[PDB]
C-alpha cells in the first residue's frame, strides 16, 4: 500500500511524504514444476515429505532402496536440462492419508512407486481432490515388468482420467554405479515425470529421447498406433538409422477424446493449468444502445488501439439485464503433432 | 479597425514626398539595400568563423501613372538627355499620412534609369530608379 | 405534448379581455384611430368597472342563446403536419421534464446560505431573474429549492426575484417522438351593431399582439400568423342582422409523446476465451 | 404484395384503442392540455376497466345503427402511383420470402449446442435480440430453428430473446414486379358531444404517433402524413346534431407481385466444330 | 402548454441587439464560419491520414427594411464614404427574447459592403455584411 | 402486411446518433465520397487503357433546426471560435430505427464549416459539414 | 485533430522569437543550408568514389507585414545606413507555441539585405535575410 | 520498365550497354516513319508523388536519323 511518512498523523504545520512502492514489486512469476515421489526406502523417517536438491543429500537421508534409484532416474533421464528440486517421502493398504501430506507442498507431477491398481486409483482421486481446488496436479503411472496390450487397455479403461497417464514399456537403465538395473515400467514413468518436470511450461515429451539401455518389448508401428489411440504412452525403438535410439512416441492421457485437446494431450492441459489471462464506458453517456452499436464501438476502439500498437468476426457481444458481456476469442500456443507435405513435380524448359 | 488604430501601415496610411510636395498618382515604391556581407573561412574548419560588412549599396524605385502635367520630366526630377548632367542629388521621403511625420528618408538619390510605356487602352505609366547614398528614420 | 389550440386561445383571451376592458386608458389608446363618437360610445358601454354591458367568449355550437351584443366566437379550424425529424426524434431527455413555469420568490437566509423556494420540484432552472452567479457563489439546486452562498451576499438577504424553471415528472430516460403541425383557429366578434364589431376587431388584434410575448406561445404555438375576413352579416333573418369580421389565427406547434426507455446499461465486462481449434 | 390500408388501420387501431382506454394514466397524460372538467368527465365515462360507456371502430356504410356517443368511422380514400422502377423490378429473390415477424423465444441446450425454436421456417434471420455472434460461435440456421454453440456460452443456457425474422414460402426464383402508391384513408371520431369529439381527436393522434414505430408501417405503409379537418356537424336534423373532426392519413406503399422464374441453368457445355469451307 | 424539453428558435423568439439597442425591422441575419480544414496525404496510401485547421474565417450578413430614421447609416454603423476609416469595430449580439439571455455574440465586426435597393412596388431594403474576429456563446 | 424482400429506408426509418445520443430534429444528412479515379492513356490508341484510384475524399453534411438546448454548439460538436482547435474527432453513426443496427459509420469527422440562419417567418436552421477519414458498414 | 494531437507542425503551432520577444505579424520564414558536398573522381572509374563536405553556408530569410511600431528598424534588428557597423550578431528562435520549447535556433545571424515595398491598396511588407554561423536543436 | 527491359542503366551497367535503334512506326501498316540510329543514353530520371502515376523520362543522344530502318 501507499506508506505515510511519518506513520503518525500530524496537524501542526509540517510536511508529509507518501511513498508509492507499487511500481517496483516483483517475483509475480510462476512456480517451477516441482516433482513428487512416494515409495520405499531405508533410513528416512516414514511419512515425512523431504525436499531434496541433489543426489548426495538423497543418499544422506534415504539409503539402500528403490526411492533413491527413482531419484537417480529422475535426474538421469534429462542430463541436458536443469536438475530441479524433488519432493520425496518414504512410505513404510490405504495411501490417501499419506498423499494428503503433499496437499500443501507445491509440486505438480507425482508418481507412486507401485504398480498396484488400487494405489493408482487412490492417486487419481488425490489428484482430482487437489486439482479441483486452487492447486492443480497431475500423475503418471505404469504397469509391471511385462503386461499385454489387453491388460494395458483394461487398466487404462479402469483408470481412465484426464490427469493420469499410463506408460506401457519397461526396460533396463544403466545406473551411475554401473549396475544394469532391470526395472518395472513405473520407474520408466518416474523417468518421464522427471523429463516433463524439467521441460518448460507447456513443452511436451513427445519425440523426446529416453536414455534407456534396452526395452523388454519392442512394439511395431501398428501396436504403437493401437496404444496411442487408446491413450497409452509407449516407447519406440528407432531403427531407421545406424544411430538407433529410444523415442517417447506421445504424451497421451488415459482419457482420450477427439473433441477436446485439453483433456487428451498432457502438455496443453499443463498450459491451461499455467496460462495467464489479461476500460469501461457507461451508458449514461448515451441515450440508448444495442449489442450492434456496442460491437461497432468496441471494434472502433480496438481498431484505434491496434493502429497505435481486432477482427470483427472474432468478438461476440451479449447484453442482458443492464449488463454487456464482450467475449474475445484468443489463440494459445500448441505443439505440432502432424506435418503434411504436398510435393509437386513440375518441369521446366531450359534454353541457351 | 479605424485608420488611427491599425497596427500595420497600408498604402492609404503613408504619403510619398519630394522637395516638400506630395507625389501624386504614385502606384508603388520599392526600396532595396545590400551590405556586401561576406563570410570568412580558414583552414581547419568547414564553417564560417564570422561575417563582415564590405560595401553598402541601395536603390529606390518609384512607379507612377503619367500625368498630363507635373510629370517627373515636367517637375525636373527626371532627365531625358544632356540635362541629367545638370541635375543634383535629391531626398525622397515616405511620410505618415495622418501626422506628416517622416517614416523613411532616402538621402542623396541619383537616377539610374527612366522608363515610359504607351498602350492602346490603358493609362500611361512612368517608372524611375534612383541609387541613393544612405537612408534614415529621420529627415536630414 | 398533444395540444388543443382552441382551449389555449379561450383560456388566454378571456383574462386578457377582462383586464383590458376594466382599464379605460388602454381602450382609449387602442381606439385612437376611430371616429370620436364610436370611441366614446364603446368606452361608455363596455369599458371600465361600471360598464353595464359585457363582452363574452366561448366555443361555437352552444345549445343556449348568447350575448349577441358582443361575443367572441372561437372556432377550431384545419391543420396539417409540415416538418418531420429524422427517426421522428423531436428531442431526447435524461429526466422527464414538465411544463415551463415562472414564479415570484424571495430569498431567505438558511444556515449561511441564501435559498429561494419554489412550489414544485425543479426539473431544470432556466433563469434566476437579474442574477448571474459566479463559481464562488456555489449555486446548487436541490428538490424544489435553489440555494446560494450567503457569505458575500448578505445585502441580498431578502432579495425578491422571479424564477423561470420547468417541472420534473420523474427520473427516467426516453425519446420525445412526434412532429410539427400547422393549425388554424377562427375567431369572430359578433355584434348586431357594426361599430361594435369593428371595435371588437381592433381589441382582438391588440390582444393577439400582446399574446405573442407570452411564454405559452414562445415555447409552443410559435409563428402566429393572422388573416382577416370581410365584415358581413352572420345571420340575416331575425328582427335585425348580426354582423362579424372573422380573423384566422394560424400556429406552428409540436405534437409528440414521451417514449420512455427502460433499458439501462451500467457495466461492461470483458472476458477472453481461448480457441484451441 | 397487394395491400389494404383500411383493413390495416382497423386491425391496428382497435387493439391500441382498447389498451389505452383500459389504462387511466395514459389518458391522464394525453389529455393534460384540456380543461379539467373535460378531462375528468372523459376519464370517468370512457376510461378504465369499470367504464360504462365504450368507443367503437368500424368501416363506413353499415346497415345498422352505431354507437354515436363515440365511434371512429374508417373511410377508404384516394390514391395514385408515384414512383416506378426500371423494368418495374421492385426487387429480386432466390427464395420466396413471406411476412416479417417478431417472436419471443428461449434458448435450450441440445447436443452441446444452444438452439432457439421459432414457430415457422426461417426464410431470413434479421436479428437475434441483444446478441452479435462471432465466427467462433458457429451460428447456423436450419428449418425453423436457430442454433448456437454451447461450449463458451453455458451461462446463457436459458437465455430469453426476441427473434426478428421472415417466413419462407418456397425455394423458387423470381422477380418482385410492381410500383409504389400513395394512398389516403380518412378517420373521424363521431360524437353527439363536442368535447368527446375533441378528446377522440387527441386520442387518435396519440395512437397514430405510437403506430409510426410498428413493424407493419416500418416495412410497408411508410411516410405516414396527417391532415386535419374542421369540427362540424356530420348530421344536423336529428333530435341532436352529431359532430366530428376528420383526419386524413396518407401512406406510401408498394403494390407488387411475385413473378416466379421456372428457367434455371446448371451447366454450360462447350463444343468445337470444324469448318472445312 | 409550454415545454422546454423540445423547443426551437424562431423569428419571433430572438432579438438582435447592437450597442444595447434592438435593431428594428431586421428581416434576416446569416452567420457563416470556416476553419480551413486541410487533409494530410502521403506516399503509401490514398487515404487521408489527418485533418488540420489552418485559417478561421466568418461573416455576419444582415438584411433590413430601410427605415426613415435610425438606418445603419443614421446609427453610424454603416458607412457611405471615406468615413468608413473612422468606425471602430462593434459587437453584434443575438439575444433570447423571453429571457434576455445572449444566444451568440459576434465580436469585432467590420463592414465589407453595404447595399440599398429603391424599387417601385416594394419597401426599400438595406443589406450589410461584416467580417468579425470571433464568435462565442456564454451559458 | 410487412415484407422484407423489398424495402427502402425513409426519413422515419433511420436514426442519426452521435456519441450514443440521437440527434433531435435533424432535417437532412448528405454523405458524399470520391476516389480520384484517373484514366490512363498512351501513344497508339485514343482508348483508356486502365483506371487507377489515387485520392479518397468524402464529407458528411447535416442540416438541423436550431433547438433552444443541445445545439451542436451546446453539445460541443460544433465550434464558434478558436476552441475548434480543442475538439477531437468524433464518429457519426446512421442506425436502423427498428433493429437499432448500424447502417453506416462515418469515422474521424472534423468540422469544415458551421452556419446559422435567423429569419423572420421560419424556424432557425443549423447546418454543419465534416470531413471524415473513412466510412464503413458492418453486418 | 486537436492542435495537441496533430502529427505535423503548422504555422499556428509555432512561434518566431528574437531576444525573447515574439515577432509579430510574421508572414514567412525560410531556412537554407549547404555543405559544399563534392564528389571525388579518379582514373580507372567513371563513378564517384566518395563524397566529402567542404564549406558550410546557411541563410535565414524572414518576411513580415510592416507595423507602425516595432519594425525591425524600430526594434534595432535591421539597419538602414552606417548603423549596420554597430549591430552585432543575434540568435533567432523558432519555438513550439504550446510549450515554448525551442524547435530550432539559428546562431550568430548577420543581415545580408533588407527590403521594403509600398503599394496603393495593400499592406506594407518587410523582408530581411540573415546569414548565420550554425543551427541547433537547442538554445545556446 | 526501361530498367527492367535493359534499355536504361542505373549504375556501372551503363558501361555494358550498347547502342540501340528506336523506331516511330505507322500504327495501321507498321511501316516505319522515322528511325533514330545508334541511340545512347544521356540521362535517366524518376519521380514519385503522393497521388499521381509514377513517371519515367529518358534522353538518348543518337548518331543519325533516316526515313527507313537500318
Amino acid at each position: 500500500a501507499v506508506e505515510p511518512f511519518p506513520r503518525r498523523p500530524i496537524t501542526r504545520p509540517h510536511a508529509s511524504i507518501e511513498v508509492d512502492t507499487s511500481g517496483i514489486g516483483g517475483s509475480a512469476g510462476s512456480s517451477e514444476k516441482v516433482f513428487c515421489l512416494i515409495g520405499q526406502a531405508e533410513g528416512g523417517e516414514p511419512n515425512t515429505v523431504y525436499e531434496l536438491r541433489n543426489y548426495s543429500q538423497a543418499k544422506r537421508l534415504f539409503r539402500s532402496g528403490e526411492l533413491l534409484d527413482a531419484i537417480e532416474l529422475a535426474w538421469g533421464s534429462n542430463p541436458n536440462y536443469t536438475a530441479g528440486r524433488i519432493l520425496a517421502m518414504r512410505i513404510e493398504a490405504t495411501w490417501a492419508d499419506k498423499l494428503d501430506k503433499f496437499a500443501h507442498e507445491g509440486g505438480y507431477y507425482i508418481v507412486p512407486l507401485s504398480s498396484k491398481q488400487s494405489v493408482h486409483a487412490e492417486v487419481a482421486s488425490f489428484v482430482k481432490e487437489r486439482s479441483d481446488a486452487g492447486e492443480p496436479m497431475r500423475a503418471i503411472v505404469g504397469g509391471g515388468f511385462n503386461e499385454s496390450k489387453e491388460q494395458l487397455f483394461g487398466r487404462q479403461a479402469s483408470l481412465s482420467n484426464p490427469r493420469v497417464s499410463l506408460v506401457a514399456n519397461s526396460g533396463t537403465f544403466v545406473m551411475d554405479d554401473g549396475r544394469k538395473n532391470h526395472v518395472p515400467a513405473y520407474m520408466v514413468a518416474v523417468a518421464l515425470g522427471g523429463l516433463a518436470s524439467g521441460l518448460e511450461i507447456g513443452e511436451s515429451i513427445t519425440f523426446k529421447p529416453l536414455r534407456v539401455s534396452s526395452l523388454d518389448q519392442i512394439y511395431e508401428s501398428i501396436d504403437l498406433d493401437e496404444l496411442n489411440e487408446n491413450g497409452i504412452i509407449s516407447i519406440e525403438f528407432v531403427r531407421n538409422r545406424t544411430n538407433t535410439f529410444f523415442r517417447i512416441v506421445d504424451d497421451v492421457t488415459t482419457f482420450n477424446d477427439k473433441s477436446d485437446p485439453v483433456k487428451a494431450e498432457m502438455a496443453v492441459g499443463e498450459a491451461n493449468d499455467f496460462l495467464v489471462s489479461e476500460d469501461q464506458f457507461i451508458g449514461t453517456r448515451t441515450i440508448n444502445t444495442s449489442a450492434s452499436i456496442i460491437k461497432d464501438f468496441i471494434q472502433s476502439y480496438l481498431g484505434r488501439k491496434k493502429r497505435d500498437n481486432f477482427p470483427a468476426e472474432d468478438v461476440q457481444v451479449i447484453v442482458e439485464g443492464n449488463e454487456a458481456r464482450i467475449s474475445m476469442t484468443v489463440y494459445p500456443i500448441r505443439s505440432f503433432k502432424k506435418i503434411s507435405v504436398s510435393l509437386v513435380y513440375k518441369q521446366q524448359t531450359l534454353q541457351a | 479597425a479605424s485608420e488611427a488604430k491599425q497596427t500595420v501601415h497600408t498604402g492609404n496610411t503613408v504619403l510619398l514626398m519630394i522637395k516638400g510636395k506630395p507625389v501624386g498618382r504614385a502606384q508603388s515604391a520599392s526600396g532595396q539595400r545590400e551590405y556586401g556581407t561576406t563570410g570568412v573561412y580558414e583552414i581547419g574548419s568547414i564553417m564560417p568563423q564570422e561575417h563582415v560588412y564590405l560595401r553598402y549599396e541601395g536603390t529606390i524605385t518609384v512607379e507612377r501613372l503619367r500625368m498630363k502635367k507635373e510629370n517627373f520630366a515636367d517637375l525636373g526630377y527626371a532627365s531625358l538627355g544632356e540635362e541629367i548632367l545638370k541635375k543634383d542629388i535629391i531626398d525622397i521621403l515616405v511620410v505618415d499620412n495622418l501626422t506628416k511625420q517622416v517614416i523613411i528618408s532616402y538621402h542623396g538619390c541619383s537616377a539610374n534609369n527612366y522608363n515610359e510605356t504607351w498602350q492602346t487602352n490603358e493609362i500611361v505609366t512612368e517608372e524611375i530608379e534612383f541609387s541613393y547614398l544612405t537612408a534614415s528614420d529621420k529627415a536630414r | 405534448a398533444i395540444t388543443s389550440v382552441d382551449s389555449y386561445l379561450l383560456s388566454e383571451i378571456k383574462p386578457r379581455l377582462n383586464t383590458v376592458l376594466e382599464n379605460c386608458y388602454i381602450i382609449d389608446e387602442v381606439l385612437k384611430d376611430f371616429d370620436y363618437q364610436t370611441r366614446e360610445s364603446f368606452k361608455e358601454a363596455f369599458c371600465g368597472k361600471n360598464a353595464q354591458h359585457e363582452v363574452t367568449v366561448g366555443f361555437n355550437f352552444p345549445k343556449f342563446k348568447n350575448n349577441y351584443e358582443a361575443h367572441y366566437l372561437i372556432q377550431l379550424g384545419q391543420g396539417q403536419e409540415t416538418k418531420n425529424s429524422l427517426g421522428s426524434i423531436q428531442s431526447s431527455y435524461f429526466e422527464a421534464t414538465g411544463d415551463t413555469l415562472v414564479e415570484s420568490s424571495t430569498a431567505i437566509r438558511e444556515d449561511d446560505k441564501l435559498v429561494f423556494t419554489v412550489s414544485k420540484p425543479i426539473g431544470e432552472l432556466i433563469k434566476v431573474e437579474d442574477i448571474e452567479f459566479a463559481k464562488y457563489d456555489n449555486l446548487q439546486v436541490e428538490g424544489n429549492k435553489v440555494s446560494f452562498k450567503y457569505q458575500t451576499n448578505e445585502d441580498y438577504e431578502n432579495y425578491n426575484a422571479n424564477i423561470i424553471f420547468t417541472e420534473k415528472k420523474n427520473d427516467s430516460k426516453g425519446l420525445v417522438k412526434g412532429f410539427t403541425v400547422e393549425e388554424q383557429v377562427t375567431v369572430v366578434g359578433l355584434s348586431f351593431n357594426v361599430d361594435v364589431a369593428r371595435c371588437l376587431d381592433a381589441v382582438l388584434k391588440m390582444i393577439l399582439i400582446s399574446m405573442r410575448d407570452s411564454i405559452e406561445e414562445q415555447q409552443t404555438f410559435q409563428l402566429q400568423n393572422l388573416s382577416f375576413g370581410d365584415i358581413a352579416p352572420i345571420i340575416e333573418d331575425g328582427d335585425s342582422m348580426i354582423f362579424g369580421r372573422p380573423t384566422i389565427i394560424k400556429y406552428t406547434s409540436s405534437l409528440d409523446l414521451d417514449y420512455t426507455i427502460t433499458q439501462d446499461i451500467n457495466k461492461l465486462t470483458f472476458k477472453e476465451r481461448k480457441d484451441w481449434k
